[PDB]
């Protein structure tokens, strides 16, 4: 919630969006990584997982 | 018990023909997909 | 205090027109931003930022600038954008606009 | 998505004038409206408005005590009121909604402007 | 009609130089080619764009420019390179080269 | 990869003259071939050539209706036919693949050129 | 051998102000940096590689320049940053200052 | 992480000075340690310095064959001598590590400069 609340929300409700620079995009993309291997892994098991994958609890 | 915070968005109004624009809005709507095809998914029971 | 440049200019359709934006003090590179408008309608707003272009507005126009000088220039000057074009500021939350300047011919 | 004006009057120096601006399509909750005045020939100046992201008016200083803008947010809706009339005040009036929302990532800005109405100051 | 400037020069080798390309109506950016051609030979094309370098050329030589403007500056002058310089550019479809600038010493 | 002139020869006016391109390492069905002229120490100048990727000539204004220019596909070679031809186009005649083929991404050029030719327009 | 200007100003804060540093022989763009300075006490480090800046510098300084051009301009200028101003160079591994300028008022 | 400098002290024309940097944080088998010179008043001056980096020892083309710089990796010092003193050498000596490691993905530099001394050729 940090990042998309507070930075990217504001600006792409504004019918004018504009983002700066390219090293923002690569940087967002890096965060919304972990959470769409999250629902692809749940996506096939219907729920229970096993083993824990490192996406789910890091070492 | 493991809680991860995600940030609900309605939907983008704003377009352009800019190309690091166009890169967000996809992302964001990807970042919409898995939520959403992740809120269906809670309704069923765990099989175990 | 924002002085524009050069006043009036006549220059024939289908050449690159430049126009200048001074600011007496310092303004940041954003909270800047270009109107055209034409006579008794409503202003449009051209490009953000001093350097972004806005939503729906050709690739012909084009601006940037930093510190006190500003510059708009558009390659390509169709029959359908002469008006008076200002130049808005706002130092903190204030806006002051410009003169204002007119493209004729 | 588009701002309508009040109604075109005549007035008369020594009065106080009613401006009025109806939002239909936003909630005017994240819309930023302000009030600007160009001269019959002459360049604008922005006069006052509200921001409403933050909920603060601000007014010109060369205007400062002379007029009080009041929007209901429940009814969207924002009053301009100008204290004060000269005869010089004969102006078309736009509201206007200009404003950048500066990020870390980027700019955000959007103009509807409605449509605009002008005033007169005659004698009679 | 593309003028070059400043025609000759006989600057010492071992230092940067500056040629200049101006163009009588709006070209676009791309569009636009600089050749190099010692006498007799097949002139070679040193950048594309006005901004892109070609495949096989020092990293010193770089060209910038928009508009009706364009510059191509050679920071490394080696005694390898002195030759006339060529302007191409192309409006449409059409091809018109330049009047030659010569670079001497 | 490398392209192959003709062979200089001596020429006298009101006569017309022919010239000729020979590619070995491409197909011509992409490559864009062309024809300048450069004089005895001016400069050089377009004169037409074909392209190719839209299978269509252009020639120069100024030598309009002067000169034919007959490319064979399948033959791979491109003709310079020039009539009407005087006695002052005594000049070195290279023919240079140049032209950008702007998309989306990018700019595509290249540059092979040949090694050009020399024709003398003399009296006898 | 590097020279400086405009020597002394004498610019009132609260205003962008402007330096330069010319080459008598061309350098690269990197092996170049800027020193302000306080009397009596060790140089800092503004920007290297006349594009870069330091790590503990506000976002107010910004240097640029290319070939034998190079020059250092400041937004905000703070009544903290009043010193000399020097410009480094290297042309193979050789370190040569300039003559300093002053930022007075 | 901070660079250390000797003490201040009066010297006579014709002998020879020696000073000295100690540094605490780092291991000089990757620094770089040079010697400025700052007259009174007037712009400073490299003067020579260690790349420690090649191993190589650095000195001006016009304080050539005066001064001889030894730099003890294992004792962690870096030694300045100056030969031929004359009475225009009083400025303040400051050591400074400064030089760029260009390489093919960007620049590197750093500065610690210690603190400085200053010498004084006096008379008696």
């Amino acid at each position: 919630k940090n990042y998309i609340d507070k930075q990217l929300l504001p600006i792409v409700n504004k019918q004018s969006c504009s983002i700066s620079n390219i090293e923002t995009v690569i940087e967002f993309q890096q965060k919304n990584n972990r959470l769409l291997e999250i629902t692809r892994e749940f996506s096939v098991n219907a729920g229970v997982t096993t083993p824990v994958s490192t996406y789910m609890l890091t070492n | 018990v493991i809680t991860i915070e995600l940030s609900n968005i309605k939907e983008n109004k704003c377009n352009g023909t800019d190309a690091k624009v166009k890169l967000i809005k996809q992302e964001l709507d990807k970042y919409k997909n898995a939520v959403t095809e992740l809120q269906l998914l809670m309704q069923s029971t765990p099989a175990c | 205090v924002l002085t524009q440049s050069p006043g009036t200019l006549s220059l024939s359709p289908g050449e690159r027109a430049t126009l200048s934006c001074r600011a007496s003090q310092i303004v940041s590179r954003n909270h800047l931003a270009w109107y055209q408008q034409k006579p008794g309608q409503a202003p449009r707003l051209l490009i953000f930022g001093a350097s972004s272009r806005a939503t729906g507005i050709p690739v012909r126009f084009s601006g940037s600038g930093s510190g006190t000088d500003f510059t708009l220039t558009i390659n390509g000057l169709a029959p359908e954008d002469f008006a008076v074009y200002y130049c808005l500021s706002s130092d903190s939350s204030i806006f002051t606009f410009g003169p204002g300047t007119k493209v004729d011919f | 998505v588009q701002l309508v004006q009040s109604g075109a009057e005549v007035k008369k120096p020594g009065a106080t004038v009613k401006v009025s601006c109806k939002i239909s399509g936003h909630t005017l909750i994240k819309l930023s409206i302000h009030w600007v005045r160009q001269a019959p020939g002459k360049g604008l100046e922005w006069m006052g408005g509200y921001e409403g992201e933050v909920d603060e008016i601000f007014y010109a200083q060369k205007f400062q005590h002379r007029l009080t803008v009041i929007a209901d947010t429940a009814t969207d809706t924002v009053y301009m009121e100008l204290g004060r009339l000269t005869s010089d005040d004969t102006a078309v009036y736009f509201c206007g909604t200009l404003g950048v929302t500066v990020t870390e990532a980027g700019l955000g800005i959007d103009d509807y402007w409605g449509q605009g109405t002008l005033v007169t100051v005659s004698s009679a």
